[PDB]
């Protein structure tokens, strides 16, 4: 089996940017009719993965000249020799030359911009969960940049590692910063059990984590 | 012009049973090989299977027994025979044409939905996110959101209508447990909430909800 791999997972550029997006395969991928099949895809958001290239250098009808493709042996690259709005998205590769078939995780084209400190908002369990039984504390890191970030919760003092869901905002279309959301979710006893709730954050903004939190029975 | 148009895609209990079609136009399925590949929740993209234009099937170890690709050629139309599902196989499934040993996937479909879950139609759950003692000491103010326990997708949020706009997010679902879970976040001035009537409107079709939650200031 071959596998293709894609890095960076998230390529952040500037428009105009010359850039080169590395796949690479854990053995050789020459068919046994001497051509390699290895094919680069663009899918837009919203739409579905278009051709760009073919067997490593070929670049398919219709597509811009900006785009170029290259490599041997393991190493395969695809160029873009000026960005533009419209090249933003996923790129991935892929090998048809033994079975099976694979695809490379994909690598995001995104944007660059000035770092951005996130802020944090809490929030305790609404009084209408709590009657249902129930206790989420949800937490927001908005507009931050860049994407990496640790967010980290702790009950009384006590990093609660457990049971929490995060989802992540696609870079802002805007100002192109990202924004998070956090939900630790408990029950209403357990929730009546602690009074300290908080939410760390952790961006290359602070190493010492931006937080906020509240008590239970007050504030 | 070429089309490939899929159909079929729907939600499947494990274990269950799914046919999905694709119609094709523009060409002949004997002078070209056609394939399906997916695309997972996390956006991955796998291959699922393969007919040549002479009638070769492929398919890849995970998928061979389980799926079963076979075409129409009279009628133009490639199908995928779906079973012994599991949750995994919650993807976007697009049938392409390609060019037999020059392209693999040179014309894609715009593809169908096959959600695989145990799950039944669960209105969801919305509480109002009102902002902590402290957050509120400043210039802005945001609020929120939480939409709990729903099933299916999706569900549509909104504030004040479609009035609040600039300076939301809302994020992403996420399974908890065979059940979505999604939070928005909107920001604005300090003087344009409380004083300012705020509200999250979401709507889970499925199950024909339609409800308002007003964001009120906590505090006894
Ligand atoms: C698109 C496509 C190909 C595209 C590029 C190269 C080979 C292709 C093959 C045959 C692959 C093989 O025999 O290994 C196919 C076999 C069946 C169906 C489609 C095929």
């Amino acid at each position: 089996d071959v596998l293709m791999t894609q890095t960076p997972l998230s390529l952040p550029v500037s428009l105009g940017d010359q850039v080169s997006i590395f796949c690479t395969s854990s053995q050789t991928i020459v068919h046994t009719n001497g051509n390699t099949y290895l094919e680069w895809y663009l899918q837009k958001p919203g739409q579905s993965p278009k051709l760009l290239i073919y067997k490593v250098s070929n670049r398919f009808s219709g597509v811009p000249d900006r785009f170029s493709g290259s490599g041997s042996g393991t190493d395969f690259t695809l160029k873009i020799s000026r960005v533009e709005t419209e090249d933003l998205g996923i790129y991935y590769c892929f090998q048809g030359s033994h079975f099976p078939l694979a695809f490379g995780a994909g690598t995001k084209l995104e944007l660059k911009r000035a770092d951005a400190a996130p802020t944090v908002s809490i929030f305790p369990p609404s009084s209408e969960q709590l009657t249902s039984g129930g206790a989420s504390v949800v937490c927001f890191l908005n507009n931050f940049y860049p994407k990496d970030i640790n967010v980290k919760w702790k009950i009384d003092g006590s990093e609660r590692q457990n049971g929490v869901l995060n989802s992540w905002t696609d870079q802002d279309s805007k100002d192109s910063t990202y924004s998070m959301s956090s939900t630790l979710t408990l029950t209403k006893d357990e929730y009546e059990r602690h009074n300290s709730y908080t939410c760390e954050a952790t961006h290359k903004t602070s190493t010492s984590p931006i937080v906020k939190s509240f008590n239970r029975n007050e504030c | 012009e070429v089309k490939l148009v899929e159909s079929g895609g729907g939600l499947v209990k494990p274990g269950g049973s799914l046919k999905l079609s694709c119609a094709a136009s523009g060409f002949s399925f004997r002078n070209y090989g056609m394939s399906w590949v997916r695309q997972t929740p996390e956006k991955r993209l796998e291959w699922v299977a393969s007919i040549s234009y002479g009638g070769l099937i492929y398919y890849p170890d995970s998928i061979k027994g389980r799926f079963t690709i076979s075409r129409d050629i009279a009628q133009n139309i490639l199908y995928l025979q779906m079973s012994s599902l599991r949750s995994e196989d919650t993807a976007m499934y697009h049938c392409i044409r390609g060019d037999s040993f020059l392209v693999w996937f040179t014309f894609w479909g715009q593809g169908t939905l096959v959600t695989v879950s145990a799950a039944k139609t669960t209105a969801p759950s919305v509480y109002p996110l009102a902002p902590v003692c402290g957050d509120t000491t400043g210039s802005s103010v945001t609020l929120g959101c939480l939409v709990k326990g729903y099933f299916p997708e999706p569900v549509t949020l909104t504030w004040n209508s479609g009035s609040l706009s600039s300076g939301v997010h809302t994020f992403p679902a996420v399974l908890q447990s065979d059940l979505y879970t999604l939070s928005s976040s909107v920001t604005v001035t300090s003087s344009t909430w409380p004083s300012q009537s705020i509200t999250c409107n979401v709507a889970h079709p499925a199950s024909s909800t339609q409800v308002d939650k007003k964001i009120e200031p906590r505090g006894p």
